[PDB]
């Protein structure tokens, strides 16, 4: 329960959206809540923008947004699966973009928390059943499965 | 100290020398890398799997491999020579830190240098006091060990001896005190006392007498 | 630019308290997790504890030989850091540091909670925890010299000679002398006192007009001496 993960923090988004259209969708119902700052999606953009946060995973591609740490009110974690892959510039500074279809948003401020998702991560991301079966499921689904991971 | 180093390691200027470190909790976790001189602050050299903080020369590495990690000097210095600790968790997946027992590092070669030294008859000052203190300081002697030996007249004396173990002046090399504490009817019941200090074969004797 | 300075160290009774205190400067001391590490007398650094900063509620983890007695503190407003020790052991002595520390986590081969390091120190202050008690120092002039020297100069120092514990500092002429000042590391007699000389090397022409005075400062017994060094 350090961090605060909500069933309205799991969203499918639809295939006509940018780069900043997933982190502001996903930004969204952190803000609502109160969760980070209100102008934690600009924050995030430009994080991405100078450190990108693109991981190249088989089969599904994913990219794990954030922002400096002083921007979280409390723990929180916001989902997003995409419909078409979007291109996430690669975390490693290769040249070709990841095909991230996943996202998975973090605003944690609290560091011993901040390294406990991470290593979760990147336990998930090479899980080629869980992560294909992430597309076919529902918000409630994904929710139900993630969580039973928290 | 579950981390683990070697206690002393030697390197001739110049060459290139590897201290390690080893514990369970490296195999889970990173260590970082410290230089400490007495007197001084630590220095931060090297952390992670492949950080080195600016300001620090290029000459210090870190590596890690199983359950060990090791710092690499590449061509060792005079200012090389010191104390080096690792840090790292205690335990895999702990919030506390610990720190290796620390190996010192002395740096060889670079070329003899003589002690030179200075004898202090007890003051009369003191000697109104009842009591009396011969003072012998010893300096710039490199490398790093000396023998110092008193002389009554030329009697030799092992009782009311305090000598220092060798301190690293800012230049590299070395400084020493001893002293000879004795009653003033001893000071004034010879003709000498001598303080003979010997580095290496070689030996300089300074002597003092009762009069001022 | 980074600047920290310990201080509060004393000489203390087993079972007593004491309270060491840290100026942070030349950094954000306010999100910064802060560090005390002490040094035993003859081994080697050893970590106390660690505060954390805002979003892991200052939070603060503790050696275990220390949990217990030992509270870390901070007031961001003027930027220090605070050791409230209490109930103290022989093995508590040492010199105690205080440092700026970093926390590192590598994604792809981490392991939480990843690793802290520590970027910056401060020069330390000494604890003393014996049942032996203060004593101050004799300071004895040592009368100018010039068997040893170069020509037409002459060594002249101050014996300062039965304390304890460390530390006392000698200056000359209350700073003004700063070349040619060689303080030498004390010495631990057999009787548990300590004893230092401080030596200057000066002009043999300076020796009939200059007058030179050594500046002697033992704080666990605030005591202060200047004697005057002459010839012959």
């Amino acid at each position: 329960q350090g961090i605060h993960f909500r069933r309205h923090y799991v969203r499918h988004l639809p295939k006509e959206v940018s780069q900043n259209d997933i982190i502001k969708a996903l930004a969204s119902p952190l803000i609502n809540d109160g969760m980070v700052v209100s102008d934690f999606a600009d924050h995030v953009i430009t994080r991405e923008q100078n450190f990108p946060t693109g991981l190249p995973v088989e089969p599904v591609g994913v990219a794990i947004p954030h922002t400096d740490s002083k921007y979280v009110r409390q723990n929180a974690i916001s989902v997003g699966i995409l419909a078409e892959p979007v291109n996430f510039e690669d975390a490693g500074g290769e040249p070709d973009p990841v095909p991230v279809r996943v996202v998975f948003m973090l605003a944690l401020g609290n560091w011993f928390d901040i390294t406990n998702v991470l290593w979760w991560i990147k336990a998930v991301i090479q899980d080629e059943d869980f992560m294909q079966q992430l597309l076919v499921m529902n918000d409630d689904e994904i929710y139900q499965s993630i969580y039973t991971r928290i | 100290y579950e981390l683990t180093q070697e206690t002393g390691v030697s390197v001739a200027l110049g060459r290139t020398v590897t201290i390690t470190c080893r514990g369970d909790s490296l195999r889970s976790h990173y260590a970082s890398w410290y230089q400490k001189k007495p007197g001084q602050a630590p220095i931060l050299l090297f952390y992670g799997k492949n950080n080195r903080p600016s300001g620090v020369p290029d000459r210090f590495s870190g590596s890690a491999s199983g359950n060990r990690a090791s710092l690499t000097i590449s061509g060792a210095q005079a200012e090389d020579d010191a104390e080096y600790y690792c840090s790292s968790r205690d335990k895999s997946g702990s919030r506390l830190s610990v720190f290796g027992g620390g190996t010192k590092l002395t740096v060889l070669s670079q070329p003899k240098a003589a002690p030179s030294v200075t004898l202090f008859p007890p003051s009369s000052e003191e000697l109104q006091a009842n009591k009396a203190t011969l003072v012998c300081l010893i300096s710039d002697f490199y490398p790093g060990a000396v023998t110092v030996a008193w002389k009554a007249d030329s009697s030799p004396v092992k009782a009311g001896v305090e000598t220092t173990t060798p301190s690293k002046q800012s230049n590299n090399k070395y400084a020493a005190s001893s002293y000879l504490s004795l009653t003033p009817e001893q000071w004034k019941s010879h003709r000498s006392y001598s303080c003979q200090v010997t580095h290496e074969g070689s030996t300089v004797e300074k002597t003092v007498a009762p009069t001022e | 630019e980074v600047q920290l300075v310990e201080s509060g160290g004393g000489l203390v009774k087993p079972g007593g308290s004491l309270r060491l205190s840290c100026s942070a400067s030349g950094f954000d001391f306010d999100n910064a997790w802060m560090t005390w590490v002490r040094q035993p007398p003859g081994k080697g650094l050893e970590w106390v504890g660690r505060i954390t900063g805002p979003g892991e509620g200052w939070s603060v983890d503790y050696a275990a030989p220390v949990e217990g007695r030992f509270t870390i503190s901070r007031l961001n407003s003027i930027n220090f850091l605070y050791l409230e020790m209490n109930n103290l052991r022989m093995e508590d002595s040492g010199l105690y540091f205080c440092a700026r520390t970093g926390k590192y986590y590598d994604f792809w081969s981490g392991y939480p909670p990843g690793e802290e390091y520590f970027q910056d120190w401060g020069r330390g202050t000494l604890v003393t925890v014996s049942s032996a008690s203060t004593k101050g120092p004799s300071v004895f002039p040592l009368a100018p010299s010039s068997k040893s020297t170069s020509g037409g100069t002459a060594a002249l120092g101050c014996l300062v000679k039965d304390y304890f514990p460390e530390p006392v500092t000698v200056s000359w002429n209350s700073g003004a002398l700063t070349s040619g000042v060689h303080t030498f590391p004390a010495v631990l007699q057999s009787s548990g006192l300590y004893s230092l000389s401080s030596v200057v090397t000066v002009p043999s022409s300076s020796l009939g007009t200059q007058t030179y005075i050594c500046n002697v400062n033992h704080k666990p017994s605030n005591t202060k001496v200047d004697k005057r060094v002459e010839p012959k």
